[PDB]
C-alpha cells in the first residue's frame, strides 16, 4: 500500500502540477470589500478539496485523516496561493485578475491591512528568492501534509520526505550546487513558517467578522473556522 | 455533518 | 560568518542557558500552578537574552532589530526548549527537574489542556526522531532569526547567518552517517516542525492575552510587555 | 521597555 512512493520526481512533479487549482475571477467599503473576498475565497477552498485529492498519498489516508489536515491548513494554502499569483505585482495582492489591491487599499478593513503586509512580504520574499512554479507546488503539498501531521501517520512522512526529494531534484537539474541545495531548501521551508503564522493571524481576523457579523460568512467557511477553537 | 465531507466524497 | 561548522556548534553550546528550578511543593489548583509557570518562564526569559547575546551574528544587528526578532519569538524558544526537556519523559512536560506535569494536570487551566497536548506531540516527534542536541541549539538559534526576519533594510545579513546555520545542520549529519538523500529529508523533517513551533506559539500567546484579561493571576513586567508585542 | 535595557546590559 504505497501508490506515491513509486513515483519518480518527474512524475511527483508533473502529478502537482497538472492538479493544479483553476484561477477564479470576481464580480471599496468593509462590507464591500470582506464581502467580495469572502465570495471568493468560498469559491477556491471547492477546487482546493479537488487539488487535494488528485495529490499523491493524499487518497491513500481515511476519509477522517483527510478532513483534519484540510481542516488546519486551508487557509495556509489559500494564501501561498494568493501570495504566489501577487508574486510579480510588487506592493499588490492579486485575489483575482480583476480584483488587484494595494497596503493602502486594505485599510478600509481594519485588522486586514496587517495581513496584507505580511502577504506582501511573502510574495516579495518569493518574488526576490525567485521561486519557481514546481518548487510552489511542492510546498503547497508540504503543507497540506505537514501542517496538521501533529495534531500509520508513517505514511505522511514518508510522502513528505518524497515530496523533499523532488525540491533536491529540481534544484540540481537548475545547477545548483549541493550547498546551495540543501540552502534554498532551508529558505523555502522557513517561509512556511510564516505562513504558518500569517493563517493563525488571518483565522483570527475571520472570527472577528463572525462575532461582527457584518459580513455574512458562507457556512462552509464557517464549518472550515470554527474547527480552530 | 460537516460539508467537507461531501466535497472529499463528490 | 568567518565560523567553522563545529565553531559554530560549540558556540551554540557554550551559549546555552541553564534549565532552573520552580517553587512546587506538593501542598495546588490552578492557580500558582500556572503562576508557577508565570515565575518559571519569566526567569527563562532571562537567561533566552543572555543566551541571544552568544548566538553568532545577532550582536551584529542593531538594538532594534534584537528587541524585534525577540518579541516574536521569545515564546517559540521557551517552547522548543520546553520539548527537548521534555524529550525522554513520554506523555509528560518537563518544566522543571522538580516540576513534571501531564495532559490531565494541565486541565486545571481551562484552554491550556490543548498547549499541553501540542508540546507532548512536538516532544513525542523529537523523540520519534531521535533529536541530537547538537542539531536542537541550532533550530534554538534559527528560530531567533528567522521568526522576525519579514516582519520588518541591509539585514539580509540574516539569510547570511541563518544559511551558516542549514551548513552546519548538514555537517552534522553527514558525520552522523547519514546519506546526501537522507542529510535532505533529515534537514526538511527538522524545519517543518518550526512550522509547528510556530503554530503553537501563535495560539500559546492568544491563551496568554486570555489570562492577562482573566486577572486571576498577575503576570511579569516583562512578560506583559513581551506580550505587547503581538497584540500589536 | 524592559528588553531594550537588557539587550544593552
Ligand atoms: O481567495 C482568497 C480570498 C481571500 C483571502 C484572504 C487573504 O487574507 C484574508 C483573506 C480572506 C478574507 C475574507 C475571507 O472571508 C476569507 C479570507 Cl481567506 C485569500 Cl488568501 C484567498
Ligand atoms: O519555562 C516555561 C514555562 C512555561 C511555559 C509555557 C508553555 O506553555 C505556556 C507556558 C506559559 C504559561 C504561563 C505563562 O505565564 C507563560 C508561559 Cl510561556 C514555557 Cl514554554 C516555558
Amino acid at each position: 500500500n504505497s501508490l506515491a512512493l513509486s513515483l519518480t520526481a518527474d512524475q511527483m512533479v508533473s502529478a502537482l502540477l497538472d492538479a493544479e487549482p483553476p484561477i477564479l475571477y470576481s464580480e471599496f467599503s468593509e462590507a464591500s470589500m470582506m464581502g467580495l473576498l469572502t465570495n471568493l475565497a468560498d469559491r477556491e477552498l471547492v477546487h482546493m478539496i479537488n487539488w487535494a485529492k488528485r495529490v499523491p498519498g493524499f487518497v491513500d489516508l481515511t476519509l477522517h485523516d483527510q478532513v483534519h489536515l484540510l481542516e488546519c491548513a486551508w487557509l495556509e494554502i489559500l494564501m501561498i496561493g494568493l501570495v504566489w499569483r501577487s508574486m510579480e505585482h510588487p506592493g499588490k495582492l492579486l485575489f483575482a485578475p480583476n480584483l488587484l489591491l494595494d497596503r493602502n487599499q486594505g485599510k478600509c478593513v481594519e485588522g486586514m491591512v496587517e495581513i496584507f503586509d505580511m502577504l506582501l512580504a511573502t510574495s516579495s520574499r518569493f518574488r526576490m528568492m525567485n521561486l519557481q512554479g514546481e518548487e510552489f507546488v511542492c510546498l503547497k503539498s508540504i503543507i497540506l501534509l505537514n501542517s496538521g501531521v501533529y495534531t500509520e501517520k508513517d505514511h505522511i512522512h514518508r510522502v513528505l520526505d518524497k515530496i523533499t526529494d523532488t525540491l533536491i531534484h529540481l534544484m540540481a537539474k537548475a545547477g545548483l550546487t549541493l550547498q546551495q541545495q540543501h540552502q534554498r531548501l532551508a529558505q523555502l521551508l522557513l517561509i512556511l513558517s510564516h505562513i504558518r503564522h500569517m493563517s493563525n493571524k488571518g483565522m483570527e481576523h475571520l472570527y472577528s467578522m463572525k462575532c461582527k457579523n457584518v459580513v455574512p460568512l458562507s457556512d462552509l467557511l464557517l464549518e472550515m473556522l470554527d474547527a480552530h477553537r | 455533518h460537516k460539508i467537507l465531507h461531501r466535497l472529499l466524497q463528490d
